[PDB]
């Protein structure tokens, strides 16, 4: 995470899907004003996002999964 | 005073890229996590000088920043000197000592 | 003023194994760079 | 180190090497002179029967 | 010698060169090459638009960044504009498509 | 831009050696690359290493220890995918030691490691060494009043071939040769 | 076989068993030969001493003799120096040198009789004809230098980029040609995300809306 990413490219399998995929859950955090699941000690969104990553906390799939389940409470609450 | 405060915290983590023409393979560009000094040169890792072909006797350096979070990412994630140990063109590792150590 | 102009220019064509050859310095460096890298 | 154990170790490892590598060497007290440049005693016979 | 922003050219709408002008790093064809074999497409990309000569994507960038907002909204460089009405004064229709 | 084109040509690679002098041993000409075709121990039709392995370190000490000499391997050329190449044919990626992965820009790379280090450059009788077996290759030969047996071929390949199996110094033989030792002998 | 001799250049004349007999070559009579009229060569046989030409041994052995060839002598120049570089690299340099093929007989193909085309296409209308009963077409690979053969790329933007940009918009106006901004320069010219590394998935989501 902040030395070395290999962790990450483990649990992802690719550099390039890894890096998209920390982009989209460390833009989640900054602008987005979601919550991080690790303990942030003094990190900026985009460690935090490979810190997670690199725990098993987060990939695409989750985010998908993650992303329909707040459209569907968007969508029920605004009934 | 406190812009010094501001500015100590701005830089946490936050990659740059330190580039030396001519750039003849894909080392000569690098990245690195700043640390704050005084004066005005900028200092170099001795283990990394093999790789931008650098020695102090003159020599020059550019340094540009990265704006937005997938440049950042790419950054520590591809161009960081800790994942770029071994050569591209044969394998070998390419931070090897020299001379003094 | 008009002068007459009729000296060769060098293009892509000249192969590399000619640009070996020569013992003449390039007009203009190929490479993306200066006088000094 | 690379081969048997992972990125990094190596890393870890290069930072401590050179290190030691630099303190040592300030140690040593190793200098250069002109007497360290020793002739031997066979070149002006060498160059004689030549 | 460093720039954040500054003063740029008239016809290409990009940063000047030199320390007198307090202009900018050139980002020649080899550092292009370098970012290529890295694979760092969004590097490359934010060099070529953002940072040089597409005029909205500076400003909105400057405001994002100010905001704390680190996204950019790429757009079309200028020069190639210059170069489309260049290409056009010699009597050869060329244009973009759909 | 592929992972497989499941395609089953490939290149032979050997050691180089020219003269009795070895230049490059076989592993170092197969490490990181896919194996075309099961490398078979050369005693026996026993599989040693099977279809589609990337040759690490541990293969190739394994290579070594059985004493493998000629492995075919799947190369760029010999690649079926269309516009663009697959990841099994080209191999390791050489600067992070895994398999290559999808969407590398591997011309610019190869561009680069073969232009960068072109700033340094410049601008009668056999001998063995070694015990072994000799073996003849293309040979067309006739005997000779002195009791030496000459050769008849341009194309006769000498081979110091050791009980192994493994071949450390080739010489070639010229036309009209005398050779003071014949085929099948031991030297 | 020794033909006609000393009719301007001593003609050697090969008689397959059961093939074309009149084929023969016009050697010069200064060079030195290695063949007799008693010996039966077979295809790659070396008339006369010297370096070899790489046209040579590509229409006559294959792409993987030529290939090798290539690698070996520019290892050979390498190592002197004391330099390592892997094989991979002058591997796909020479598969783009070997990019065009030249068509022997057109087949059930809508090809000319002798045009020179890319290697690509012919293998996949030959891979489709198959499928179907036909007959594909035959060709013969051609080599070709690295400077000719940089200059037959379908992208007049990318084409003047590094090439003569007068004649490259002059034939592209003619013509009339289209670009369709598919490689690397074209879209670094655009401002655009190069189709590779972490930009090379996203033009794939392009390329699911266009077709
Ligand atoms: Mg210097
Ligand atoms: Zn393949």
């Amino acid at each position: 995470a902040r030395v070395t990413v290999q962790d990450a490219v483990e649990k992802i399998g690719n550099r390039f899907d890894l890096v998209l995929v920390a982009a989209r859950r460390a833009r989640q955090m900054q602008v987005g004003g979601k919550d991080p699941l690790v303990p942030e000690e003094n990190d900026k969104t985009t460690v935090i996002a490979l810190r997670e990553i690199e725990e098993g906390l987060i990939n695409n799939q989750i985010l998908d999964v993650r992303e329909r389940q707040e459209q569907q409470e968007q969508e029920a609450a605004e009934l | 005073a406190v812009v010094w405060d501001i500015l100590d915290e701005v830089i946490r983590e936050h990659p740059v890229l330190l580039n030396r023409a001519p750039t003849l393979h894909r080392l000569g560009i690098q990245a690195f996590e700043p640390v704050l000094i005084e004066g005005k040169a900028i200092q170099l890792h001795p283990l990394v000088c093999a790789a931008y072909n650098a020695d102090f006797d003159g020599d020059q350096m550019a340094v540009h920043v990265p704006l937005t979070l997938e440049a950042q990412l790419e950054a520590r994630a591809l161009m960081m000197s800790t994942n770029n140990i071994l050569s591209p063109a044969n394998g070998e590792p390419i931070i090897v000592p020299s001379q003094d150590v | 003023e008009e002068i007459d102009t009729r000296e060769t220019q060098d293009s892509e064509t000249l192969d590399t194994a000619d640009a070996l050859e020569q013992k003449e310095m390039p007009e203009e460096l190929p490479l993306d760079a200066s006088w000094d890298t | 180190c690379y081969r048997i154990l992972g990125l990094k170790p190596t890393v870890i490892f290069a930072d401590q090497i050179m290190y030691t590598g630099f303190a040592y060497a300030a140690r040593s007290g190793a200098s250069v002179g002109i007497d360290d440049m020793v002739i031997p005693e066979k070149k002006h016979e060498i160059i004689s029967e030549a | 010698h460093a720039r954040s922003t500054g003063s740029y050219s008239l016809v290409t709408q990009q940063p000047l060169g030199g320390k007198a002008q307090f202009g900018g790093q050139r980002f020649g064809e080899m550092e292009v090459w370098a970012l290529e074999a890295y694979g760092a497409a969004y590097t490359l990309q934010e060099m070529l638009t953002v940072k040089s000569d597409d005029v909205n994507g500076r400003t909105k960038m400057y405001k994002n960044i100010v905001d704390g907002n680190h996204q950019m909204e790429p757009g079309m460089p200028e020069s190639f504009n210059v170069l489309l009405k260049e290409i056009r004064s010699l009597g050869i229709n060329i244009e973009l498509e759909d | 831009t592929e992972d497989d084109c499941g395609t089953h040509e490939g290149i032979m690679m050997t050691p180089v050696i020219e003269g009795g002098d070895v230049k490059e041993p076989l592993r170092d000409r197969v490490l990181g690359r896919v194996t075309a075709e099961d490398v078979l121990k050369p005693g026996t039709a026993d599989i040693l290493v099977p279809r589609n392995t990337l040759l690490h370190e541990q293969w190739c000490d394994l290579l070594e220890e059985n004493s493998v000499d000629a492995v075919k391997v799947r190369s760029v050329v010999s690649c079926d995918t269309d516009f663009g190449v697959c990841a099994h044919c080209y191999g390791r990626d050489l600067a992070r030691g895994h398999i290559i992965n999808k969407g590398e820009a591997i011309g610019v790379i190869a561009a680069q490691s073969i232009g960068e280090p072109g700033t340094q450059l410049t601008m009668s009788s056999i001998q063995v060494k070694n015990k072994g077996s000799i073996k003849l290759s293309n040979v067309k030969s006739v005997v000779n009043s002195s009791g030496k047996l000459v050769i008849t071929s341009r194309n006769t390949e000498l081979k110091l071939i050791d009980e192994f199996g493994r071949t450390k110094e080739s010489y070639k033989v010229p036309y009209g040769a005398v050779l003071a030792k014949g085929d099948g002998e031991q030297v | 076989s020794f033909g006609k001799e000393t009719k301007g250049k001593r003609r050697l004349v090969i008689t397959p068993v059961d093939g074309s007999d009149p084929y023969e070559e016009m050697i010069p009579k200064w060079r030195q030969l290695n063949v007799f009229e008693g010996e039966r060569v077979e295809r790659g046989d070396v008339i006369s001493d010297g370096p070899e030409a790489p046209h040579d041994i590509l229409r006559l052995r294959g792409v993987h003799a030529v290939t090798r060839y290539i690698v070996n002598e520019v290892q050979d120049v390498y190592r002197l120096q004391g330099v390592k570089i892997n094989d991979k690299h002058i591997e796909v340099i020479v598969r783009q040198m070997l990019r065009k093929a030249t068509i022997v007989n057109a087949g059930s193909s809508d090809f000319l009789e002798g045009e020179q085309v890319e290697y690509s296409r012919v293998k996949i209308a030959n891979r489709e004809l198959e499928a179907n009963g036909k007959v594909g077409a035959t060709y013969s690979r051609d080599l070709l230098g690295i400077t000719k053969a940089s200059l037959a790329t379908e992208s007049f933007i990318s084409a003047a980029s590094f090439q003569e940009t007068t004649r490259v918009l002059t034939e592209a106006a003619v013509a009339g040609k289209r670009d369709e901004l598919r490689g690397l320069k074209e879209n670094v010219i655009v401002g655009r995300l190069i189709p590779a590394g972490t930009g090379y998935a996203y033009h794939q989501d392009r390329m699911r809306r266009r077709a």
